[PDB]
């Protein structure tokens, strides 16, 4: 949320996408379509995974402990072992409750980074041959088929091809 | 044509996940996961911690030597099962400390028992009473060996016992107040009495304090249960002039992985390495909310039911 | 060919707050709020929380029947006060293990006596002492019987008495230790009176410890002050020669949200969940700076003065 | 500080904006104005409202405890009590110093992210009939009056009725 | 990394720039340099120095505490002791380990956003006179002597004196 | 025509390894450590008072061993205990030997003011063979054995007021004699009760005649005792017999004083943090020497290494 592409210019999360996580869509002349950017996708992938690999399977051994529930009513000794366990527990509620909260506000971000940083990279690829239209889509300025379409997701898309039929739909 | 448009989105899931974070407290994501482990199989695993089940016998009971507790004789545990169904059934007693010597042996993990012959030469051995009945005969605690008078004569005892191991021993003795003092008569003819169990380093006094308590099993009087430890190279004195129950030999203390855990859930064939009261649980999230009581590698105890971690982008369905 | 302008930007307060980062120590903000509440209204609040003030008895005294603490016999309270004021005008008394009998009745929250009849046959009951007094007279605690001798003879008393409630009951018991071997005859007959009150589960025996001590009220003689609990179903036998401080009845003894606090703060009339032995405070803030004892829904104390959290962006003033 | 706004390209905060956090200022033919933008405002205001929430409140509820004040010297008993508070209230500091720095750098973060979402989404508005001046002001490069910036912060710009005058000027 | 500017668009790490943390690498008809912004090096540092500060020498002073090794054995007061000194060198052993990657998670971002404040700072003041290329270098489209390209990192740049330029080389 | 402005970062031939949320393994270009696991290996005497006991345990230098005699009316900010400490004197027990060894170290003196107790009716400056000073048969510096005084022990009834504004530290002690002998030929009496009584507290001692483990050839035992006299309040000694009679009262204040078990060199340096494995830094806000620290010290925690991000990360050309 910090960087506004998830529910920012783009607000609509596209549920029939199941390839990835995020991707392209495309109209053109030859028809519409849909494809997945995997760079990207792992990008999110491999950031959780680690959080959760932090996390999942690193618990702590302990065998022999205090008396944490008691029969009979006793004086001091039973109300210092009661506050020990009972301070130590409020303290792991609240390393448990912000850490939770920290991750998924990190998760919300790290997500929405890499759609803008894909965003950003398709951007400077189409260089001075398309403009942003301010939802998340470009609009070409040339006649671009699947061919080319696929060049700017493969990352082998020259500006330069195209440069010259941009520029003149563009200003005209 | 002459024109083309390439749209970027990212996936959305119909059913989404509410999770908490930082700025909002309910905000809907793709997917998470639960990082608070609150299910319970409900029974024990027997593996991979050597789990053992006093059904109808306590630690101490066990330890001492109750009748219906000889098949614990020599046992080692990496768990002790204490279950609320146990009574006793042979001579009351009460022990001073009954937790601190429930936690050390329960720690220690093991009942082994190396016998051993004390110079107890003038006094009757191997007193019975009929509230301890063995295959339907008066007996007493296993490990314990009640002292009377020979021939109406209690001679001062001044016994000795060197720790010739490299190990700690562990005595458990105990002090007779008789209801009566006919009794105190009758079984030491001597009028009260003293008991002094000292080492090299420790020493431990006990006056027996005649009197009648309400009597459980038809025994008014009571048993009062000490025990002590003897180092490496430490010797181990009895001076008494009666109403002594004397120890039967040494158990060996250890240090180890092995507890103590109160529950009544059942022993059943499994590999979990976290147990609990409630039953052994499994230890994948970080944290648990079944039981604050745990033995081996357990998730962290905590006062959240659920905690939801987004494992996806949030869910911005069309 | 004209043009036109258009300028963003956000608001900045002329002086604002300095606030602690992870980057920074010292950064301005615009507004900013404060998480550690360092001062407190003075008094303690009657509410929410049922208060008693214990005024010149302590919580033991009190419970034992002091001459000074009638008014609390029988009475309930969430948080018992104690003042520092508090002394004692009654028996010169030791209670071993002093805290843990002040910490479980304060737990229980009641001062509750069902009064009981005990067999005491043979022995002079309901003692009296110079300093012990009730209005002008010689007296003793209320809550105990001094039993002493009768015709010059006290004979063993082995009374019983079953716990047929399904509530634990709480038995205050006492030994009296005379200054002089005159006053252990004169008063029970006997040389030394062993006490062993007994339970089904628990035993207990005291020996009477004849001696001069420093004398407290002009009293050379103590009292040793002991308890029982009888579990549901259980009985208590009370085996005695002499030199017992007998009871004459049980406390209740429950478990709920009662405690105690050694406070001087004025009691006043305000509603706060959170009570310190510095006043009452309010429960806004997440973390406090008055006292590391509370009771109620209270902030959890730190050791930070001021703790300021940013409610705004960065300051950028213009001037 | 990470998005570089509130204090980077934008180094001037306006006092005199106080019906909202952020907003536009428009210089134009028919005079000067100043306008705020209520949803990047709120949008702020919401989530420091939700870190509040968290914090403000959410108290322990204890009402017997061990002994924390002593008038004798006991030994080990009384060793292990001061030593059992004294550990917790050193670890609740450290977490109230850690969460007021974490959450304040939190706080400078998202005010910068949602001044510098505002500027973006101003700049895709306007698509190429203007250009970045680098402080934060659009060069709107076609006489845009009064009304046409309403229109910019109502959102109801539409690039192709100036595009060809804009173009033009630029050239 | 969240903005992917030390790992995104420039993958590469000058390892001969040793006056600074970042800086400009030019081509002109006068040949090919390296420099260093000064601003931008130091932002970070001050940054990073600010959490060693708050970390280095801000140690407590404790004087008398609890027994924390036993010979003997003595039950329930020694299990209370262990588990006590147990409990709370878990807890400050969890502070440590998530304070040392959070902060570590930070440092990575902001040397990451002040990469992302030099390379927006330097498009905006070369306004309309230059392309992104999308590798974090900008194709400068007029003749720029070895002066205004020290203009451009001194911020003295005028992009109208060499916007006519600029803007017939760009669309031409 | 034409000009390329091209803008990077800085790397390092060698970076180094940290651990993120993100990433467990990730490159930066320069780290520091957080975690301190070495030390010099030797104690600082200074900035805190230091004071070796070498052969001498705290209560032997309270109750007056004589190779303690060094260790008279001392201060100290960290008591420092050798293990190789012994004791060459009369077998003693300290009932709540850690609260009395706590107490003496927390206050941090060793002050003593000689108080003149009336002792009439018995001889004082008893002596036994196990205590050595000189050559010569002794006993503890600070306690006086009162014995018969022609064939004849006079009940004793002593007061002593505490007239100060600080608490006075009592020490005292009861003789439990190994045969009823000795116990006769001592006290003349049978048996002797100690009450050691104030206006708040009190406190009564039997001597129990008995054998013990004979240690430097004393099978006879005193158990020492402590008691605390408040500001305004008497202090009251009755007894028949068998009492260890104090000399004074020990002084006890409030400080940063504390005691520590170690085996380090004392050396010279300036170091604020002190650990038993011996004298570490405090500059990283961690450690990993000891869990038992003294004075402004890094906090204890189970990591070995912690390693801090100091630069950006460290992407090296291919
Ligand atoms: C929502 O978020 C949760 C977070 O946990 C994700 O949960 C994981 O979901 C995947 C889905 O495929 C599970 O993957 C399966 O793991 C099996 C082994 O499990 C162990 O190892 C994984 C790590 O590899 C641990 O996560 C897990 O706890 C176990 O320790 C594999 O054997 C599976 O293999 C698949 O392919 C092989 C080859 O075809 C087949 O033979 C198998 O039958 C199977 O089809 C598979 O890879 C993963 O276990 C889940 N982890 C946890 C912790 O639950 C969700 O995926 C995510 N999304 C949704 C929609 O729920
Ligand atoms: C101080 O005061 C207490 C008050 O209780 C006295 O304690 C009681 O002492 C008597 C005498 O010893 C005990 O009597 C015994 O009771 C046993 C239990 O009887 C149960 O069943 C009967 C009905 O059959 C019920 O009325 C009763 O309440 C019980 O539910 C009997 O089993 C005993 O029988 C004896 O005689 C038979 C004869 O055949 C023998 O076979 C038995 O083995 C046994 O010897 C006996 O009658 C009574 O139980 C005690 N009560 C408690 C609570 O302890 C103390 O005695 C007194 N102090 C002194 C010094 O006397
Ligand atoms: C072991 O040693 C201790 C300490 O010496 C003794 O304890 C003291 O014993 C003496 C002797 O019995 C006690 O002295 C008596 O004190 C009374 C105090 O009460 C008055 O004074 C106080 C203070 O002014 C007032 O608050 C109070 O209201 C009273 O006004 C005196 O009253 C006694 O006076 C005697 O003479 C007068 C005048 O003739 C008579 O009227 C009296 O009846 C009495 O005979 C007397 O002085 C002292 O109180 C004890 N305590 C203390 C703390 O000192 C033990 O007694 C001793 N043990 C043995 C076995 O000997
Ligand atoms: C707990 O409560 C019980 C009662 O329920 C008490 O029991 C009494 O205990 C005393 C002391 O042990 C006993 O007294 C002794 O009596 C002997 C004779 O008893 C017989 O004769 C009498 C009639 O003369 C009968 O009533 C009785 O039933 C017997 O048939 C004496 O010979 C003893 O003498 C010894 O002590 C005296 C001092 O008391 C010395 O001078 C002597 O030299 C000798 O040493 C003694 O007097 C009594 O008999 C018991 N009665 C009952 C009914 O049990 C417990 O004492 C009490 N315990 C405690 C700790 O409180
Ligand atoms: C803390 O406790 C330890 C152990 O009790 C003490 O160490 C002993 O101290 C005594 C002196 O108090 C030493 O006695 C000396 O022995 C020397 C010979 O040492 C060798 O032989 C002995 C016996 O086998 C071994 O123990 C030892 O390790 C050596 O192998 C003699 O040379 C000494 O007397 C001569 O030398 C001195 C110095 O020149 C002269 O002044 C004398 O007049 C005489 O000529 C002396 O007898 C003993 O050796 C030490 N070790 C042991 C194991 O007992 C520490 O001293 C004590 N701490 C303090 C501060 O005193
Ligand atoms: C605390 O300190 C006080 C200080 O006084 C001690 O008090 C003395 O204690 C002893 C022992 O208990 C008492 O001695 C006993 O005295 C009895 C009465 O004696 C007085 O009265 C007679 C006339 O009735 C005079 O002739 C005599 O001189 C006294 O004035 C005697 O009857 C006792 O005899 C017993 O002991 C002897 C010797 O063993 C035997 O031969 C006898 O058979 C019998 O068993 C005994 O002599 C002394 O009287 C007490 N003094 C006072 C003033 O009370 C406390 O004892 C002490 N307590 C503790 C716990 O420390
Ligand atoms: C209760 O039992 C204990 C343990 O058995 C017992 O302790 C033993 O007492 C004897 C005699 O008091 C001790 O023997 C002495 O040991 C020392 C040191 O080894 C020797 O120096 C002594 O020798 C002299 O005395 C002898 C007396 O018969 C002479 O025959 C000899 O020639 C020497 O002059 C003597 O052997 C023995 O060391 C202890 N053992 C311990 C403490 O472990 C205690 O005495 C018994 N209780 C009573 C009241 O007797
Ligand atoms: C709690 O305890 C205190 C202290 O004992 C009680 O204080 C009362 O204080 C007044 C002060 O004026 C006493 O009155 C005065 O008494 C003297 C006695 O000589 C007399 O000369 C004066 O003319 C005046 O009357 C009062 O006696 C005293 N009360 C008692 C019982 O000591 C206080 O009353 C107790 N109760 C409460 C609820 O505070
Ligand atoms: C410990 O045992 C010793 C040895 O039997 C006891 O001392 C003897 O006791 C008898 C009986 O009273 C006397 O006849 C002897 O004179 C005593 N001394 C010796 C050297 O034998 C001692 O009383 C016992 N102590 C206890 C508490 O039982
Ligand atoms: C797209 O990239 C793949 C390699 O990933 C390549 O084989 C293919 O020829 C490319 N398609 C183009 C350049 O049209
Ligand atoms: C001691 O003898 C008993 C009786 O047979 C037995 O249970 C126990 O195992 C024996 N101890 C050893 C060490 O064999
Ligand atoms: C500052 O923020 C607090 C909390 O959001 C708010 O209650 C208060 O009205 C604000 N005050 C100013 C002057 O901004
Ligand atoms: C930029 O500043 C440096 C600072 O020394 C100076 O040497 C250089 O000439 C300046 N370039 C300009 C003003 O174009
Ligand atoms: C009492 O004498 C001892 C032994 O020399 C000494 O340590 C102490 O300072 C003396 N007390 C004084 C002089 O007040
Ligand atoms: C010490 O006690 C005796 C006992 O008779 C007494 O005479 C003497 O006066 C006392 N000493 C002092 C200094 O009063």
């Amino acid at each position: 949320g910090i960087f506004g592409a998830i529910a920012g210019f783009i607000e609509n999360g596209w549920e029939g996408m199941v390839d990835g996580w995020y991707g392209f869509r495309h109209q053109n002349s030859e028809g519409i379509g849909q494809a997945a950017d995997l760079k990207s996708t792992q990008a999110a992938i491999n950031q959780i995974n680690g959080k959760l690999n932090r996390l999942i399977g690193k618990t702590n051994e302990k065998f022999h402990q205090i008396e944490k529930e008691f029969s009979e009513v006793e004086g001091r000794i039973q109300d210092l072992e009661k506050y020990v366990e009972d301070t130590k527990i409020d303290l792991w509620s609240y390393n448990a409750e912000l850490l939770v909260a920290l991750e998924n506000q990190h998760t919300i971000d790290l997500t929405d980074s890499e759609m803008n940083k894909l965003f950003e990279r398709t951007k400077k690829q189409l260089r001075e041959n398309a403009e942003d239209m301010g939802n998340g889509c470009f609009k070409i300025y040339h006649k671009c088929d699947n061919a080319c379409i696929g060049s700017i997701r493969n990352g082998t898309y020259d500006h330069d091809v195209y440069r010259d039929e941009a520029l003149n739909n563009r200003f005209q | 044509n002459s024109t083309a448009t390439l749209c970027l989105g990212h996936h959305a899931v119909p059913n989404g996940t509410i999770v908490k974070t930082i700025t909002n407290d309910q905000i809907e994501v793709t997917n998470a996961t639960e990082l608070v482990q609150s299910s319970s199989t409900g029974g024990i695993c027997d593996s991979p911690h050597q789990i053992l089940d006093g059904e109808n016998c306590t630690l101490i009971d066990a330890l001492l030597g109750d009748p219906q507790c000889d098949g614990f004789q020599n046992k080692k545990w990496d768990l002790f099962v204490e279950r609320s169904k146990a009574y006793s059934n042979c001579y009351p007693y009460d022990v001073p400390d009954y937790a601190s010597l429930r936690s050390l042996v329960a720690s220690s993990g093991t009942l082994e028992f190396n016998n051993e012959s004390f110079n107890w030469t003038g006094v009757t051995q191997n007193g019975t009473s009929s509230a301890c009945k063995r295959r339907s005969n008066n007996s007493f605690f296993s490990r314990l060996n009640w002292l009377t008078h020979l021939k109406f004569k209690y001679p001062a005892l001044n016994v000795t016992m060197p720790n010739n191991e490299k190990f700690d021993k562990l005595y458990i003795w105990g002090v007779h107040h008789p209801g009566t003092d006919n009794d105190q008569i009758s079984l030491y003819a001597q009028a009260s009495g003293r008991i002094t169990v000292s080492t090299k380093r420790s020493q431990q006094t006990v006056i027996p304090n005649i009197g009648s308590r309400p009597r459980v099993r038809d025994i008014p009087s009571r048993i009062s249960i000490y025990w002590t430890i003897v180092k490496p190279g430490d010797i181990l004195l009895i001076n008494s002039t009666g109403n002594l129950i004397a120890p039967r030999g040494y158990f060996k203390i250890r240090s180890g992985k092995s507890s103590i855990m109160r529950s009544d859930a059942p022993i059943g064939k499994c590999n979990s390495e976290c147990i609990t009261p409630n039953g052994s649980i499994p230890n994948d999230k970080p944290f648990q909310n079944v039981n604050r009581i745990t033995y081996g590698a357990c998730p962290r105890y905590v006062k959240q039911n659920t905690l939801k971690l987004a494992t996806g982008m949030r869910n911005v369905p069309e």
